[PDB]
């Protein structure tokens, strides 16, 4: 692994996959 | 907030974990 650029829906998809079966319980929004 | 910390600069798996908890 090496650190990478991620924006918007790709940053959400990556955080959801790294957070496994948890992720967000609600619909996602940029913050 | 959180999107800029991976979008305008690179981020890690440990940051992608933190963005699920924040």
């Amino acid at each position: 692994f090496v650190n990478q650029h991620l924006c918007g829906s790709h940053l959400v998809e990556a955080l959801y996959l790294v957070c496994g079966e948890r992720g967000f319980f609600y619909t996602p929004k940029t913050r | 907030g959180i999107v800029e910390q991976c979008c305008t600069s690179i981020c890690s798996l440990y940051q992608l974990e933190n963005y699920c908890n924040g």
